[PDB]
C-alpha cells in the first residue's frame, strides 16, 4: 500500500497532495454517513507530523465554517512537505491549530479525528503521544481514526504500547492487516474503505484478502437438477473413541449440512451407535477395537473404507496415546485421497508425512494444536500469518488456523475470515467445521476454496443464532448452516 | 448531511 | 400427439391451417402472459421448414404492427404446405424474412422465438442449424420455443448434438415425454400447455402421465372419524444391520408420517434400539443373528412377524452378502403379502421369485440398482421408461425408477413425477420414499396408486423446507411431510 | 466564480488541480445518487480542450475500472494545462480517447457526460460542436452536465445556436444565472450544488441569490401571543372598476391570508359591493366616481383613508385612461406611506413621481409592463436582471419583475424566486402577490424583505395544489397561502 | 381459468 | 452504491 | 396486455 501510493504517484503521475485531499475528503464523508448533519458538531483533530497528520489537517480544513467548531492540536515536530501544504491551507483558510495539549482540552469538543499515526508508527508510543491517546481513550467522545487508530502496526494488528479506541475508521484503498487480526480489529471499530483514486489493478493486486460475502457466493457448487447424491460427493469421516462420543456426530452432520452426498463414519463400537440415534441419516460403521481407540489393528478396515470415498475427514474425538498416533500416520501415509486433518489428529501428526503424501491435505488446527505441531508457543503462533504461510508451503497443505480471525493459506494466497461470534468459543465448534471442509472438497471444491467457503458460512451461521450468542452450542449450529447458505445466495 | 452538495 | 393432429384433421376434419393458426396464437398469448406488455420488445422468429416453421410465421404475422420490430429468419431449403401457406401470409401482411444468418443479428432483438424444428426432428444438428442454435445460447435474450426446444428429441428427451436452452417453452395439447426427462426437462424452462382444439377425447387417451396435484389429491385415502388405528393398516420393515442402523428409522417414519396405523421394524440387536430412541412411537422388535445382518436362521420370525401385518418393506440398510441374498429371496418367495422391496434387497434379488409370488411387489431402484438388477449399464437404464415398463410387465410388478425425474410405471400406465430437489440426492432420502409407498399399500391403495402419491409428496415436502435445499437431510425430510399433505388438500 | 477559484488558487494556495479534482469527483458522487449504482452503466465522455474538459478527464479517469465502459470523446484542438495533465492521467489509468465523432457512436452507451463547454463558452456555438450537441440531444440517452450545459450562456442563461439538454447538471461552489434564468433553467435538468473546496468566505459573498426556504423561513414575522390586529398592520388597496370589478378582491384576501391585521379596499361604487360579499372580512370602501373609475375628484378621499394605514398598494384593475393617470401620481406624490405599486397604476407612472418620494416603494411589473416603464422592447427587458437593478437604483424603490424566474431587486441586492408552476400564468395571479407584498409590509418587514417572502410564498402555493397545475385558478390559490406559509416553518 | 393452458 | 466506500 | 382485447 505504501508501495501503492508511491507507484501511483511516481508511475502514474497523480500528485500526492491529490491523494492526500481525497484521502481526506473521504474522511468527512465517512463521518457524515455514520454522523449525519456534522454542523452541530464541535470537531478536535489530533495530527502528527507525518502523512497521517496531513490527511487530519486536510480534514480540519474541509470541516471549517460549516461545523460548530474546528481545533487542531499539532502533536509532531517537523512536518512532511504534504502535510506541511496541508497546515499551510487550514491557517490560510482560518484555522486554529494548538501545540500544547491540555487535559481539559476534550471537554469542549463532541468528536476527536485521530490523525497521529497511521502506518508509519515505528516502535512503542511514549511521552505526550500516549498520554493523549490516554486521555481520548477515557473521554467518551466520539473517536474517528485517519487509516489507522494511532498505536496499532497495520502489518500485525499488535498494540505498540498504547493505541487509540475509534468508534469509526476510515482507511485507504484496501483494509490493512492490522484492521483485520486483533487487538486491531477491536480498536478499528467500523471500518470504511475510501477509494481515493489508486489504479484498480494496483488495488487487485495485493496478495491477501478478507473473504467476503460476494467471493464465497461464487465459489458455491451448483446443484444440477438431474442430480443424484454421487453428484454431490462422499466423505469418510475417522473420528471418536470411548471418550470422546459426541464429535463424529458433529463433523458428520456438519457435511451433510453443506449439501454433501453421503457421509460414513467410522468410530469404535458402541460408540458408532450415538450418531444414528441422533441423526439416522448419517452411516455409522463400527470400528471393533482392543480398549475404545482406534490402533494399527484397524488401519486396513479404514483403507478399504476410504476406497469408496472422495475425502476423508480425521482426528475428531479419536484421543492422543501412542496407538492412535501410529494408526494415523500410518494411515494418511498409505492414504491416497484429499484429506481433512484435525484436532487429534494434528496433535500426533509426523510432519514428514505431510511432504511425502501426493494427496492433498487440508489442516485445520487452533492456535494451542498448531503451537504444539511447530514446537512454538500460543504467543509466537497466534494470527502469525507469515509462519503459516511457510507451513503451507513447506508441507504443501492448506492451513486453517482457527481464532476470531481466521487464517486461510496453501503458502500463495492468504485470506482473513471475519464472521462468527463468541458462541463458536466452546466444544463442538471446531467439529462441525471440519466436516464442512471435506463436505465441499467431495462436491468438487478444490482444499483451499472448501476451506475459503466453510470458515465463512461457519461463522455466518453462528450470527444468525436468534438467541444470545454465549447459549449458541454445536447442535444450534448445524440447524443455522442451511440458513446461512441460502442467505449467501 | 449536506456538506457535498446543495440542491 | 401427431397421431392426434393427424386424426383431428383426417377424421374429425378441422383444417391443418386452422390448427397452425390456432398454434401460433398461443405461443403470442403465453409470451404476453410471461412478458407482460409485447409492444416494447423486437423479436427474432427463427422458422425452419416445417410444421414448427409454420407454427413460427403465424406468430411472426400476429405480431406484425403490434411490437416494436418483428424479422424472421428462414432455415430451411423447402417448406410444407401449411409452413409456405403462412410465409405467404407474412408477407402478404408486410412481414420481413431473410435466409442467411449473421452472428451480430441478435443485437437488434430482445426475444428470439425458436421455431426451427418441433417433434420432426431426426437426427443430430449439425451445420448453419447448430451454429445459429449455439449463437442464440450465447445471446442472453428472451428465448421461447415453439412445441419443443430445437434439437431436444421429444420422445426421450435427448440433446441431439446442440439443442436451444428456453426461458418458455409452449407446447400444444399435451405434454412431451422431452419436457419432462432431462436433459430436456432443463432446457425447456417454462412449460405452457396450448388447448389448440383437439378433440378432449384424443387429449386424454395418452397413456403416459405427469403426477398432478389434482391427481394426487382424488387418491388420498379417507379419514372416516370413527376409526382405530386398525382402521389405517400395518407395516413391517425388515431393515437394518450393524453397519446400517439409521435406515430402518427413517423408512418406518416414513409410513408413520403418511398416515399408517401400526409400524413394525424388525432390525438386527442392538441395532434395533437406535429406532426408539429416536422415535419412540415405532416397534423396533430386536433381531438375533449371529454377526449382525439377517441370514436364514431368521427366515421363521420375520415370516411369524408379517402374518399380522398388511404390507411388509424390506431391504434398507439390509447389506448385501450372501446369507442376506439367501434370506431374501427365500422370504420373498414364501411371503403372502404385498412387498415393497428397495435398496440392498434389489441388489440380491432373483427376478425368478418375482414371477413366482402371487403377491404384489413394489420395486423402487434408482438407475444403479436397475442396471445391476438388469445388467445394463446406468446410462442405459436411466430414463428409460421402455425398459422400465417391459421390466414391470414382465415381472408382475410395480417399478419405481427414482431420478430427478421419478418413473411410475406397472407396465401398462406410466407416470412421471416432476415435484423435488437436489436436497433429495442425499442417503436416506429413498429410506423415507420407502415407508411411505408401504404405509399407503396399508391404508388401502394399490402398489400403483400408493407409489404415484408417494413419490409426488416426498417431492413435494423437499420444496417445502425453508432454508436451501441443499441443506436438506431426510429427518427434516419427515417433518414436512404432514404439511405437504396438508398443502395438497 | 471564476474570480472566485482564482482567489483560491492565487490567494489561498489550493493547487488548481486539486479544486479540479474535486470537481470531477463530485460529479462521479452526483450520478451515483441520482442512477444508484454505476457500474452496468457505459459511459461516453465529451470533454472540450479547457476547464470544462479538465473536468471531463477526471470523471473519466474516477469511472475506469468500475463501470462497464468509458470512452472520451475529445472535442477540442490545444487543452489548457489541467486539461492536458488530467488528460495525460486518464491515458496513463488506461483510458481510451477519440478525436472523431462518428454518429452511431452514441448506441454503444448509456450515460452521455457533457464536458465541452462551461463558463468559458463565447460565442455561438457551431461546426463539430453543433453536431455533436443535437445528435446528443436527439439521442434519448441520460446526460449529466458538468458545471452548466455546454451551450448556456452562464452569465444570462441564453443559448448560443445551441445547448445540451441535461437530465442533471453538477455545478460547483453557487448556482450560475445561466441555471436560474430560462431557458438555461430548463436546459439544466435538475441542478446539484458541489462544495469543490473554496473558502466559505467567497461563496458567501456572492450578491445574488436564489431564495430559499430557509432564507423565508427565517424573514417571516413573529406572532406573539399577546397580539390584536393593530399589531399586523392595516392596508388600504386602491383598486379596480367598473371594467375590473375583481382584480380588489383578490388583492385584498392575498393580505389577509399572509396574516395582516386589517385589509380597506377602495373601488368605485357599485363595484366595492364585490368584495363584501365574496369575503366579508374585507373592508370595501364604495368610492363615488363619475364613469365608474377613478380620478383627481377622488383624491381628497383616498389620502383621507391612507392615513389610518401603514401600507397603500394601487393599481390592479384601475383603467388605464387620463384621469387614472393623473389621479395615480397625483395620490403617489402626496402619499407619505411605503406604496405598492402594481399593473394599470405602473401603465399610467410618471417615474419622476418615484423619485421624489420620501417614502418606499414596490413595483411589480411583468415584462409588458416593464418594456412599457422603460420605452424598451419585451425582448430587451425579459430576465435582464442588471436592468432591473439600474432601475431600482435610480428610483430608490424594489423592483419585483415576475416571470417564471422572478427577480427581486433594490439595486444592490438581488434575488431570484424558482418556486411556481404554470398555473399562475392566468389572469388574478398578479393582483394575489400585489395583496401579498403590502400586507407582509403592514406586518413590519422591509419593501425588499416583504417581497422575497411574497413571490417565494406564492409560487410554493401553486405548487401545492392538489389538481393539475393548469386548473389552478387565484380564488384557490389564495386557499393555498396558509399551508405554504405552515409547510415553510 | 384454464381453457386455453395447462401448467 | 459503492464508487467511494467498501465496507 | 392488449394483443387479444381492446375495451
Ligand atoms: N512510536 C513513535 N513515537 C513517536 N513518534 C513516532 C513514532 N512512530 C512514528 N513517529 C513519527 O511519526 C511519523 C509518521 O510519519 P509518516 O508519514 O512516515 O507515517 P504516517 O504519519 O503514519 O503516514 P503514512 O500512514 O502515510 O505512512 C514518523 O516518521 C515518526 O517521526
Ligand atoms: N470468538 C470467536 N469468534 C469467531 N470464531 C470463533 C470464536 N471462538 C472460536 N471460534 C471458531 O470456532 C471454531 C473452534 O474450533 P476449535 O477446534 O478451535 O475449538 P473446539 O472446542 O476444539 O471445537 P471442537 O470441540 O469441535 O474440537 C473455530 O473455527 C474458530 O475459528
Ligand atoms: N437433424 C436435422 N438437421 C437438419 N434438418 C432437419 C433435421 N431434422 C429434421 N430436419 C428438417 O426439419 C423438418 C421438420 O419438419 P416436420 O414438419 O416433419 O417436423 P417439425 O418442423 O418438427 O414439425 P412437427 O413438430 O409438426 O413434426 C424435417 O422434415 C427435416 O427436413
Ligand atoms: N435432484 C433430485 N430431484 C428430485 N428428486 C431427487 C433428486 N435426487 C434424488 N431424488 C430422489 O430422492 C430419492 C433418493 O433415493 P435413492 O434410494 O435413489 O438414494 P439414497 O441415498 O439411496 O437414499 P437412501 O440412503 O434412503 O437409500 C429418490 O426418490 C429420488 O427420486
Ligand atoms: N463558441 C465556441 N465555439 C468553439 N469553441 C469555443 C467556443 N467558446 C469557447 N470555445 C473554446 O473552449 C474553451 C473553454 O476553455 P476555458 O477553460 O476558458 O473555459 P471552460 O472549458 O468553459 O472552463 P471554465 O468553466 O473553467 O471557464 C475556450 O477557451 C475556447 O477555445
Ligand atoms: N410559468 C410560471 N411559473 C412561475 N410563476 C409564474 C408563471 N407564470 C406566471 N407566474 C407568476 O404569476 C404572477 C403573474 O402576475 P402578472 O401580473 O404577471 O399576470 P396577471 O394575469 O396580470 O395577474 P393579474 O390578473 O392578477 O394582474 C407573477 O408572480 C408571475 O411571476
Ligand atoms: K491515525
Ligand atoms: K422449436
Ligand atoms: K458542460
Ligand atoms: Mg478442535
Ligand atoms: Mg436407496
Ligand atoms: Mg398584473
Amino acid at each position: 500500500m505504501k508501495e501503492i501510493d508511491e507507484l501511483t504517484i511516481k508511475e502514474y503521475g497523480v500528485d500526492s497532495r491529490i491523494l492526500m485531499e481525497r484521502a481526506g475528503i473521504s474522511v468527512v464523508l465517512a463521518m457524515e454517513e455514520e454522523l449525519g448533519n456534522l454542523s452541530d458538531y464541535r470537531f478536535l483533530v489530533l495530527c502528527g507530523g507525518g502523512n497521517n497528520g496531513g490527511d487530519g489537517f486536510v480534514v480540519a480544513r474541509n470541516l471549517l465554517g460549516v461545523v460548530k467548531d474546528v481545533l487542531v492540536v499539532f502533536l509532531g515536530k517537523k512536518k512532511t512537505p504534504d502535510c506541511e501544504y496541508n497546515y499551510g491551507l487550514y491557517k490560510k483558510f482560518g484555522g486554529k491549530v494548538v501545540e500544547q495539549f491540555e487535559p481539559s482540552i476534550l471537554n469542549e469538543f463532541d468528536v476527536v479525528v485521530d490523525a497521529i499515526f497511521g502506518t508509519g508508527l515505528r516502535g512503542e508510543i511514549t511521552g505526550e503521544y500516549a498520554e493523549i491517546i490516554n486521555l481520548v481513550n477515557k473521554s467518551g467522545k466520539v473517536v474517528v481514526s485517519v487509516d489507522v487508530p494511532s498505536g496499532i502496526d497495520s502489518n500485525t494488528g499488535k498494540v505498540l504500547r498504547t493505541a487509540v479506541k475509534a468508534d469509526l475508521t476510515v482507511t485507504f484503498g484496501v483494509p490493512k492487516i492490522g484492521h483485520i487480526l486483533f487487538p486491531g480489529r477491536d480498536l478499528t471499530g467500523k471500518l470504511k474503505v475510501a477509494n481515493i483514486g489508486h489504479p484498480v489493478h494496483l488495488i487487485n493486486s495485493i496478495n491477501r484478502y478478507v473473504i467476503t460475502r460476494e467471493m464465497v457466493r461464487s465459489l458455491l457448487p451448483e446443484r444440477p437438477r438431474d442430480s443424484h447424491k454421487g453428484t454431490y460427493g462422499k466423505v469418510l469421516i475417522i473420528a471418536g473413541s470411548r471418550l470422546y462420543s459426541g464429535a463424529p456426530v458433529l463433523s458428520g452432520m456438519g457435511s451433510l449440512k453443506v449439501g454433501t452426498g453421503l457421509v460414513k463414519l467410522a468410530v469404535p463400537f458402541p460408540q458408532n451407535l450415538i450418531a444414528t440415534s441422533r441423526f439416522p441419516e448419517l452411516i455409522s460403521v463400527p470400528i471393533d477395537t482392543e480398549k475404545g481407540f482406534f490402533s494399527l489393528q484397524n488401519l486396513q478396515e479404514c483403507l478399504e473404507l476410504s476406497k469408496d470415498v472422495d475425502v476423508v475427514a480425521i482426528g475428531p474425538g479419536l484421543g492422543n496415546n501412542e496407538h492412535v498416533r501410529e494408526f494415523v500416520n500410518e494411515f494418511l501415509k498409505t492414504l491416497e485421497k484429499p484429506a481433512v486433518i484435525d484436532a487429534d489428529a494434528i496433535n500426533v501428526l509426523d510432519t514428514s508425512v505431510l511432504k511425502e503424501r501426493k494427496s492433498p491435505a487440508v489442516l485445520t488446527p487452533h492456535p494451542g494444536e498448531m503451537a504444539r505441531l511447530v514446537k512454538k508457543t500460543v504467543g509466537d503462533v497466534k494470527y502469525n500469518y507469515e509462519l503459516a504461510e511457510e507451513f503451507a508451503k513447506e508441507n504443501d497443505c492448506v492451513l486453517v488456523l482457527k481464532s476470531a480471525t481466521t487464517i486461510v493459506t496453501d503458502g500463495e494466497k492468504t485470506l482473513f475470515n471475519i464472521t462468527g461470534n463468541t458462541g463458536l468459543s466452546k466444544g463442538g465448534s471446531g467439529d462441525v467445521l471440519t466436516g464442512m471442509i471435506a463436505g465441499f472438497i467431495a462436491q468438487g471444491l478444490s482444499p483451499l476454496e472448501a476451506s475459503t467457503v466453510s470458515v465463512y458460512l461457519h461463522g455466518f451461521a453462528a450470527e444468525l443464532f436468534e438467541q444470545d450468542e454465549r447459549g449458541l452450542t454445536a447442535s444450534e449450529l448445524l440447524r443455522l448452516i442451511p440458513e446461512a447458505i441460502r442467505r449467501l445466495k | 448531511a449536506a456538506w457535498l452538495f446543495e440542491a
